[PDB]
């Protein structure tokens, strides 16, 4: 099937037999025991492999923010963020003032949970990112993961809904009582890759991008 | 000695046993010694003891009122079974004619077991599609193939199909043969070091801790 | 409920409580979404957001042991806001069946948003936005069509 | 001593794609039927399985052991 090929078709290899099936351990002791070293040199060849690869666990990356914490960067953004989407929302600035202490207070509680975490850089890339590819002409996928519950996300132009609008809720998103990964899963159209591609290398490194792989199966 | 059959039937049924429900109408055999045509002919129509099916008819045309006054399957059983018992039975779509045969031997109820067992039934088909993979491997494909017309002959039916594909059979298996043709003894064992040693427990170490077993330290 | 065939309630009949009304308002007393379940565990029985996280996570697996702890806490939660007992658990019984449909009101919404966009842009100027949709799915004859 | 006199140690698992049948579960269960305590596989061209082999042997306290074929020029 791999070498798109019918198995009476006499121009296929043949370079395989029965025998290549998974023999125990006595099966193998028998076949070969006229040559033991053969046998005993598996064993001895497997202890001295010893390769360790830890897995689950993550590697974190940055933003240029000066000589300033990457957490104090996401700060500074957050509340300027907040600023603008504040008067696009209520450009009277009496209303702003009423309706401003519980965003205020929903900032300061995410912003709690995002830096207790380590999660900052990660957002500062992903939102600048996400900004760019507005400006210039790149589509983004309709996806937001569960990420619409946080208003953090939509004051930093990360997401285009406004939680505290419709009672959406940012632990569903990050759950703080629970090691809750990054998963956010945040998609872009694939149609504009090349352009994302591009300025996500001229930001991190070529080498450091790359693609995955899915399946043929 | 080797012998040929093509039946042509009352129809078939498309799902499940394509002899259930149905009759053999006409047998046209010929028989093949030395690759050569003997002219002894088996040639015989039987009792269909039902309807001919419009499939059938279609086929290569036949009326049911020609085969009702025609013996059945019992007149003949003995007749038909020495003239095929201990012999090469070459069948296109073996499935089909032999499931009819045995079909109906065990309708006799005559203790005749299937001809399989007495006979050695090889398909043309199967040879047919090694040699020609993804192939139409049909009776009319291959007569097509090597340029036979069986279709302007006056026989239609078994005789007719019988006699063609002896041809084939005989061309294909033919066709020009070829010539062609087609432990002791001292040596050293690597022991692991005592730093790859180190190295090992430590790494045992890791499947244990993680795992809750090592096979190597039960 | 919506068109007032039936009486609404908060969200049953017996089993309501007006203290759900900031929470159930939105669907006129219908348990609809994961975030429904939150904001109940929330409100009702004075858990923290990310326990009551923890709470539809836990109705999710629907595992023996596991209901039986929060079964208490959200007893003793609805207690301490001097909600009645069995009103508390009888509504978690409604909450816990209904759950299993439950679905995420954030990824709806982040979809629906856009389901509302192309709405907007076809009332106001489909003059355009149909030529883009033809133009977006010119390959497939059938869409085309 | 304990059980071992051998080990397998040139198999390949369906992630060869060229070759292979068996997923990487079923294949390390099989091992661990044999009464084997670590496993090699050597799948072509690639590593596909490995993240996979890594869950398996951490669930089933068996040490997996590196190894991949390749074709030389």
């Amino acid at each position: 099937i791999h070498d798109g090929f019918t198995l009476d078709d006499p121009k296929r290899p043949r370079n395989y037999s029965p025998q290549q099936y998974m023999r125990s351990e006595e099966e193998m002791c028998e076949l070969f025991a006229d040559i033991p070293e053969a046998l005993a040199n598996t064993v001895e060849i497997a202890k001295r492999c010893n390769v360790t690869v830890r897995l689950g666990e993550y590697f974190l990356p940055q933003f240029p923010t000066g000589d300033m914490s990457t957490e104090d960067y996401l700060v500074k953004r957050a509340k300027e963020g907040l600023e603008e989407r504040l008067a696009f929302l209520f450009p009277d600035e009496e209303e702003r003032l009423k309706r401003r202490p519980e965003y205020d207070e929903r900032l300061e509680t995410e912003l709690q949970v995002i830096n207790q975490m380590g999660f900052p850089g990660y957002f500062l890339i992903v939102m600048e990112f996400i900004q760019w590819s507005k400006d210039n002409g790149v589509p983004v996928g309709p996806g937001r993961g569960s990420g619409a519950g946080s208003l953090v996300a939509y004051a930093l132009k990360i997401t285009d809904l406004d939680p505290l609008e419709f009672d959406l809720l940012f632990e569903r998103f990050l759950n703080p009582e629970r090691v809750s990964m990054p998963d956010f899963d945040v998609d872009f159209c694939m149609e504009k890759r090349d352009q994302v591609i591009e300025h996500v290398a001229d930001m991190y490194g070529r080498d450091a991008v790359s693609q995955i792989i899915t399946f043929g199966t | 000695r080797q012998i040929v059959l093509d039946t042509e039937t009352t129809g078939m049924n498309q799902i499940g046993a394509h002899y259930e429900g149905h009759k053999i109408i006409e047998i046209g055999a010929v028989e093949v010694v030395n690759r050569r045509l003997t002219g002894n002919n088996f040639h015989v129509y039987l009792k269909p003891d039902r309807l001919v099916d419009p499939e059938a008819f279609g086929v290569h045309g036949i009326a049911d009122e020609f085969l009702l006054d025609k013996p059945t399957f019992a007149e003949v059983a003995d007749e038909f079974m020495d003239y095929i018992r201990g012999a090469e039975l070459v069948i296109h779509n073996a499935a089909f004619d032999i499931g009819f045969m045995d079909y109906e031997f065990s309708l006799l109820k005559r203790d005749i077991p299937k001809t399989n067992t007495f006979c050695k039934v090889t398909d043309s088909l199967a040879v047919a599609r090694k040699m020609f993979p993804g192939k139409r491997n049909s009776l009319d494909a291959l007569c097509a193939r090597y340029e036979i017309d069986n279709s302007k002959r006056t026989l239609h039916g078994a005789l007719l199909d019988a006699q063609i594909l002896a041809e084939v059979y005989l061309a294909m298996t033919g066709g020009q043969l070829s010539l062609p043709l087609a432990q002791a003894s001292k040596l050293r064992v690597v022991f692991a070091t005592d730093e790859e040693i180190a190295a090992h427990e430590a790494r045992l170490d890791l499947v244990q801790k993680k795992g809750g077993s090592c096979l190597w330290r039960a | 409920r919506k068109h007032g065939r039936e009486e609404i309630s908060y969200p049953d009949v017996q089993w309501q409580h007006e203290s759900l009304k900031p929470v159930l308002e939105p669907t006129y007393g219908i348990i609809l979404y994961q975030e429904q379940v939150m904001q109940i565990a929330q409100v009702l029985s004075g858990y923290t957001l990310g326990g009551a996280d923890m709470l539809r996570r836990a109705m999710g697996k629907k595992k023996p042991e596991e209901m039986a702890k929060q079964r208490s806490v959200f007893a003793e939660g609805a207690e301490k806001n001097g909600i009645n007992a069995e009103l508390a658990m009888k509504i978690f019984d409604l909450v816990e069946k209904f759950a299993g449909y439950g679905f995420n009101k954030s990824h709806s919404a982040a979809y629906a948003l856009v389901s509302y966009q192309t709405l907007w842009l076809k009332a106001h100027y489909p003059a355009e936005f149909m030529a883009a949709v033809m133009t977006a799915d010119m390959d497939n004859t059938e869409k085309v069509v | 001593m304990s059980e071992p006199r051998f080990v397998h140690l040139r198999v390949h698992s369906d992630y060869s794609m060229i070759d292979g049948l068996a997923k990487t579960a079923p294949l390390v269960k099989k091992a661990a039927a044999l009464g084997m305590p670590a496993l090699a596989i050597t799948d072509f061209t690639n590593l596909c399985g490995l993240v996979k082999f890594y869950g398996a042997g951490h669930g089933a306290g068996i040490k997996p052991i590196v190894g991949a074929d390749f074709n030389v020029q």
